[PDB]
């Protein structure tokens, strides 16, 4: 089975690694996709580039060896990493509905809300508090477990495994998750309303002469997230608070599916006439 | 209205006019005396050229 | 009686041509060398205005030009160095043509307001209005410092004295919008194109028309003398150029293609008069082989469609505008 | 030479600078062209060369263009006004009777002749049918009958969903909304959802036209983005 595990993964790198240059390439060497709503998608494929080429390697090839290599200090590096890709990524999904919902509620105040240095300055913001809940809790030793196995681990050098405390894996999956997921739900709840009132209102004036696409649209957009991200950030809290009751497996399969969401992307923010085009030339 | 159309065409008939072969002769040659002059036609180098 | 004539001597000017075609131009030139093929790439890319560009006009010293766009604005540029050097605000946001003085003291305006704006660099204020047509600017060169020829949507053109802005003679005779005018290289007729398919030769000492070109079969938009002066070329909406020759009195030669469907919006030159690059609205240049209509290269830098070109004097650049707001200089 | 090339650098930083403030203005501007059938009553409609106009309701600032030194029945600079936020359409709907063809259908041909054009393929159109009290005068005696210019008007039935006002004799809705309607089918026949048209009943007395503007536009933009977002 390790053959066929790991001719699995190795596909899983290739996928998401082609996808996101491909989308980065596109954006940089053609003038008329450099739009504000492309700098959030830009972000969002350099964090999902970094996170499919550097955390799921390491993350197969431990898998795959059972051991870790690398020593004491790579292991912590290789999961301040993993923390801060999954932060920063999620984090882009909140601004660009955001984005969306000033641009269809208030039109008028769009052009003057929005500017490239007010971009510029939000997606730098989103970077920094991503950076100061993974590499600061993480390098200070601050999230670090006080039973016997979690010392055990942590004094060994070629065991490289994953405990925490109640203050960390609450706080982490809040910021992480829990904030962004209202505010999303919020934000499209609004923009489905407004585009079946104006619905109602061609078919009044022009009804005899002549809502399934926004349902579909919101439909794919918040259930790959969700069915993507929520069971692992639903069994990080559980396995906290209730102890002996989740495997080390079923913790470690639901976060894969959760690092699988970053191959996707492409095919939810990147479908229109300017990016087929541009994919065509290239 | 009708008076000054018909007076401008006597106007233009009465001209002379020669046949299409020598202009053409002409256009010809004055296209293979300037060639050299044309920097369009050939590249020029780099070192005589103001926008590279 | 009167239309009866007018068909009768219409008939003999026809006649008097047809016996003048003893050959064609691309017979005699079949057996020149082709051209072969001619590749180009952009050296600079303007940037700086706001909205679609419709005008711009080459400087004598063949480094600084101007240009002209809907957001009101009409900057004069650094080709070389690429930098800014003038932007002059007008008063009108609808603006179609601009030209360049040849001494580079002047620089000219026009557009939706009926009125064409002189601007003095060397002093940038107004200097001086004119007024008098009853239809939209198109086009206006300029024959000296003093003297200016303008081409309006009332079917007429109109010869100035800036001096007093009065109108010294007006040009009658076209039927339909005049939409472009060119002058000769020594500066003493000049050939318009106007909208009922038809090109005239004036007169600028006399005031009178001389011949009458009617090949086309659409609305004529652009035009351009042989660096000779003594034919010219046109580009209509029907995605087709014709050479006419002013001393055989018709037309020579018709570049066109079984691919291309879209109009024409601007012709130009090269410097030997051996090329013709004309601009498209299928967003991209084209350059052809005079004596033989045949394509030798294809500018495809642009995201909108082509609206000016122009060649500099010496012929060392091509100078392309477009409606995506950028210029771009093909060497 | 060491000198000349920061001189130039200086101006060009000066004038980069104050395009940057042009740019906020040009981009925060809604720009409305305003075209008419002849004797339309539209001189009457913005009371209350090219001439130009500048209004703000709302803190939001519009300017609204007519045209009136060019009068031609070919167009060709149409071609400018393909990047305004809508075009505002003045018609007489009481010409049905005159004839100096009558005013109504040269009226609906320059509306078609409008509607399917190469350039304007995405700007809506506001359209205003003027002067209703004059309409409903004529419309009320007798001795003149759309039925002997407007042969088709002979099987036309009041829709059930309509709006009468409180005191409209029920002849005059009638044709109201045949006139309507007349104008709808022509902008349905060739719509593919990227423009619309808002039709309005605009009177003399009238004075919340600026209201029905600023609410078009509104919803023009609207709608605009979410066809843009794939959500309609
Ligand atoms: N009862 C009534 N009379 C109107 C109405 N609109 C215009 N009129 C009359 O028609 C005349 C035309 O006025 P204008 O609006 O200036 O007409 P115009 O300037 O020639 O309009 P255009 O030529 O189409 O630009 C006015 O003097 C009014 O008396 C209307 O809505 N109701
Ligand atoms: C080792 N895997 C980690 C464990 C905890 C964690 C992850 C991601 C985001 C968070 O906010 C977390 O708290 C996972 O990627």
């Amino acid at each position: 089975w390790v053959v066929g595990m790991g001719i699995v993964m190795s596909l899983i790198v290739l996928a998401i690694v082609f996808g996101n240059v491909l989308v980065i390439t596109a954006i940089a060497k053609f003038e008329r996709l450099q739009t504000v709503t492309n700098y959030f998608i830009t972000s969002l494929a350099c964090a999902d580039l970094v996170m499919g080429l550097a955390v799921v390697p390491f993350g197969a090839a431990h898998i795959l060896t059972k051991t870790w290599t690398f020593g004491n200090f790579w292991c912590e590096f290789w999961t301040s990493i993993d923390v801060l890709c999954v932060t920063a990524s999620i984090e882009t999904l909140c601004v660009i509905a955001v984005d969306r919902y000033f641009a269809i509620t208030s039109p008028f105040k769009y052009q003057s809300l929005l500017t490239k240095n007010k971009a510029r300055v939000i997606i730098l913001m989103v970077w920094i508090v991503s950076g100061l809940t993974s590499f600061l809790p993480i390098q200070m030793h601050w999230y670090r477990a006080t039973h016997q196995e979690a010392i055990n681990c942590y004094a060994e050098e070629t065991c490289c495994d994953f405990f925490t405390n109640q203050a960390y894996a609450i706080a982490s999956s809040i910021v992480s998750f829990y904030v962004p997921l209202v505010i999303m739900v919020f934000v499209y709840s609004r923009v489905f309303q407004e585009a079946k009132r104006q619905l109602q209102k061609i078919d009044k004036s022009e009804g005899r002469f002549h809502e399934h696409k926004a349902l579909k649209t919101l439909g794919i957009i918040m259930g790959t997230f969700t069915l993507c991200w929520l069971p692992f950030f639903i069994v990080n809290i559980v396995h906290v608070i209730q102890d002996n009751l989740i495997r080390k497996e079923v913790y470690i399969l639901l976060n894969w599916i959760g690092y699988v969401n970053s191959g996707f992307n492409p095919l939810i923010y990147c479908r229109s006439p300017d990016f087929r085009i541009a994919f065509q030339e290239l | 209205q009708a008076r000054k159309l018909v007076e401008q065409l006597k106007m233009e008939a009465n001209i002379d006019r020669i046949k299409v072969s020598k202009a053409a002769a002409d256009l010809m040659a004055y296209c293979e005396a300037h060639a050299k002059e044309d920097p369009l036609l050939t590249p020029v180098p780099a070192s005589e050229n103001p926008f590279r | 009686q009167l239309r009866q004539e007018a068909e009768q001597l219409k008939n003999q000017i026809r006649d008097a041509r047809k016996a003048c075609a003893d050959a064609t131009l691309s017979q005699i030139t079949n057996n020149i060398d082709p051209v072969g093929r001619i590749q180009m790439r952009t050296r600079r890319t303007l940037r700086g205005h706001l909205a679609k560009i419709y005008a711009m006009h080459w400087g004598t010293d063949s480094r600084l030009l101007v240009s002209a766009s809907q957001d009101g604005k009409l900057i004069i540029w650094d080709s070389y160095t690429t930098n800014k050097v003038h932007a002059i605000p007008l008063r009108s946001s609808w603006v179609m043509t601009c030209a360049y003085a040849p001494s580079g003291n002047y620089v000219a305006c026009g557009g939706l307001d009926n009125i064409c704006s002189i601007y003095n660099l060397k002093t940038v204020r107004v200097s001086r209005e004119l007024a008098g047509h009853t239809g939209y600017l198109s086009c206006c060169r300029f024959l000296d410092d003093n003297q200016i020829v303008t081409s309006s949507g009332d079917t007429t053109c109109a010869l100035w004295d800036i001096e007093t802005g009065q109108q010294t003679t007006t040009f009658t005779g076209h039927t339909g919008d005049v939409m472009s005018l060119s002058l000769a290289p020594d500066t003493r007729l000049f050939v318009s194109g106007a909208c009922d398919a038809s090109a005239k030769l004036w007169d600028v000492r006399e005031g009178m028309c001389r011949q009458t070109f009617t090949g086309h079969e659409s609305d004529i938009n652009a035009i351009c003398f042989f660096p000779n002066g003594n034919a010219f070329a046109t580009g209509s909406d029907d995605a087709t150029c014709r050479l006419f020759d002013l001393r055989a009195d018709q037309e020579l030669m018709t570049y066109s293609h079984d691919n291309i469907i879209c109009g024409i919006t601007s012709v130009s030159f090269s410097k030997s008069g051996r090329l013709l690059l004309a601009g498209y609205d299928d967003f991209n240049c084209n350059v052809w082989d005079a004596l033989k209509a045949d394509r030798a290269g294809v500018l495809a830098g642009h995201d909108n469609r082509v609206s000016c070109l122009g060649v500099t004097d010496d012929g060392m650049a091509v100078a392309t505008g477009s409606w995506d707001s950028f210029l771009k200089i093909w060497n | 030479q060491r000198n000349e090339e920061k001189a130039q650098r200086e101006a060009n930083k000066k004038i980069e600078k104050q395009l940057q403030k042009d740019k906020q203005v040009y981009r925060a501007t809604h720009r409305l062209l305003l075209l008419g059938a002849g004797e339309s009553g539209k001189s009457t409609i913005v009371k209350q060369g090219i001439f130009e106009t500048k209004f703000q309701v709302d803190k939001v600032n519009f300017h609204m263009f007519d045209v009136g030194g060019q009068r031609d029945e070919r167009r060709k600079w149409i071609q400018c006004f393909n990047d305004v936020t809508a075009i505002i359409f003045v018609v007489a709907s009481s010409s049905y009777n005159m004839v100096i063809t009558n005013r109504l259908q040269e009226a609906l041909n320059l509306f078609k002749s409008i509607w399917n054009n190469r350039w304007l393929r995405t700007i809506s159109v506001i359209l205003f049918l003027n002067k209703q009290d004059l309409l409903a005068e004529k419309v009320l005696a007798g001795k003149s009958k759309i039925e002997d210019y407007f042969p088709e008007f002979a099987r036309y039935t009041t829709p059930e969903d309509a709006t009468p006002e409180p005191g409209e004799d029920p002849r005059v809705t009638r044709a109201k909304y045949f006139i309507r309607d007349e104008f709808l089918r022509i902008s349905t026949a060739s719509g593919d959802g990227r423009h619309y048209c808002y039709p309005h009943f605009t009177c003399a007395v009238d004075t919340e036209n600026i209201r029905r503007v600023f609410n078009d536009c509104r919803d023009i933009i609207q709608r605009m983005h979410l066809r843009q977002y794939e959500l309609l």
